[PDB]
This record gives C-alpha cells, structure tokens and sequence, in this order.
C-alpha cells in the first residue's frame, strides 16, 4: 500500500515529463555508465558477416527528482518504476544489419532514493563485422 | 530557478494551438525551403 | 492562420464521425471513379505464379459533410487532409497473394471546396496470376 503511494507520487504527469533531461546546476552533463557482459555467442555468420550474440547491458546514470525521504514512506529504499515509463537515454547499436536499433526487452528499473537509476535490459544483437 | 522546471514551462506554452497538419508559413503565397542531403552508412546489396 | 482554423474546424470529432459514409437522403449511393497508373513492372516469378508490380491508383469521390463557405476564410479553394482522418471507401486487391490489402503510404488528400475528393496513394503489389 506505501508502494502504491509512493508509485502514484513519483509518477504523477503533472510532475514528471519524461521528455526532458535531468540536468540541473546551470547545464551539467548526466553520466551513463555502462558496461556490457554477454551471455553466448550465437553465431557468426561468415557468408553475409554477421555476428549474432546475445548480451546484457548495464546502465546506471543519476537523476534528482525522484527521491523521498525514506521515513515518511516506513523504511523503503528501493523500489520498481516500470521502465520506459521514466526517462531513459537512449543507447543502442550503431553498427547495425536489419534496421533493430534499441534493445528488446524494456525491463523494470530499480530506483534508490538517492536518484540512482539501475538499469538492466538484455537484448540479441546482429552487429556486421569485417572477416579477415 | 532551475533549467528542467523552465524546460517544462516553455513545452507546456508551445504546444498550447500548434496545430499537426497546417503548412507553416504566415501568408499564403510563401514557400518552405526544406533542405536535404544524404550520408550513406554502408552499401549493403 | 486561417487553414489552421479551417483543419480544427473540418476534423472535430464531435461534429466529423469517421466511419460512417456519406449520404443524406433516405440512403443515396456514392459514387467512386478510379484509374491507375503504372510505374514499373518489377518482376514475374514463375516458380510460385507471382508478378510484383509498382501502381499509383487514383480515387476521387464525393462527399458532402467536408465543405466550408470559401469567402468567410479568405478565398481558400483547396485544402489538404491526412487520411487517416477522413472516411475512406475501402478499395483492396482481392486476388492477392502473400496477405497485403491496403495501400502502402497513406499520403494527403485534396479536399475542394465542393466536397469533390482526389487521392492517389503508392503501392508495391504482388498479384497471383496463372502462367501458361
């Protein structure tokens, strides 16, 4: 029940416009840390030189207006927001055969009360690679 | 005071009647200039 | 200004509904003329009885709801719709194969000032046709 209101006052569309970025400060940048971790290599694919793999990416960035204080909603730290629904950047291939951009899944997203965003979708991915 | 409040307030003004389909010039007999070019990424096929 | 004033009048929901079509007096037809015009023929394939061709087909019909009294909006003649807003009569193929009955872009539609409606969408089509 205190995850509900804590769900319906952090997503309020009066409040929050997922359009817009979170800087604050006079324009600082936001900071995407990223890395990868794969899970199988599928296939490479020698003929038409694709490599298709199947892979993991964590990203992790900072946001500042989705905080609480934690006792006024009785000791919770960290909750779930249903991703896409919060404000992402958008980091994809760019090397890419058939056109599948973004990543597949769109997976909840952990938020602290820092305004620490965690973030871990998994995705198949056909990069074209040169064949020596 | 911040930036992404004053963001929000310039988008809520904008599109108070913007309006989709309307040619976006001020009189009529006034053209758009809609300026192109290509980058190719790869030559698949 | 004033043709954006005319498209917020012309497609208001509560006045324009959709699909329904146009007619007023105790059910009197409409009328729709087309003709079409070829670009390319691309391809017979002989294997599997399929010619692929590339058609623009032109429709024009007569409405009556869409009219507007041109000297209160300062001399306009002709406007233009998106189409996916106004009725459309339905015209498809119907010896298809492979499954695609609509046409392929949905471009705008002119609308005069009679009610008198010209549109011309692309396709790619892939007809069955027997081969002796």
């Amino acid at each position: 029940d205190t995850e509900e209101r804590l769900v319906e006052h952090l997503l309020d569309p009066s409040r929050y416009n997922k359009l817009i970025r979170p800087a604050t400060n006079g324009s600082e940048l936001v900071t995407v840390q990223l890395m990868v971790s794969l899970a199988q290599l599928i296939s490479v694919h020698e003929r038409e030189q694709i490599m298709t793999t199947n892979v993991w990416l964590t990203q992790e960035w900072e946001d500042y207006r989705l905080t609480w204080k934690p006792e006024e909603f009785d000791n919770m730290k960290k909750v779930r927001l249903p991703s896409k629904h919060i404000w992402l950047p958008d980091v994809v291939l760019y090397n890419n055969a058939d056109g599948m951009y973004e990543v597949s899944f769109y997976s909840n997203a952990v938020v602290s009360y820092d305004g620490s965003i965690f973030w871990l979708p998994p995705a198949i991915y056909k990069s074209a690679c040169k064949i020596e | 005071e911040t930036r992404a409040h004053a963001e929000e307030r310039l988008l809520k003004k904008l599109f108070s009647g913007y309006n989709k389909w309307s040619r976006p010039v001020a009189n009529i007999s006034d053209v758009v200039l809609v300026r192109f070019g290509l980058s190719i990424a790869q030559l698949i096929d």
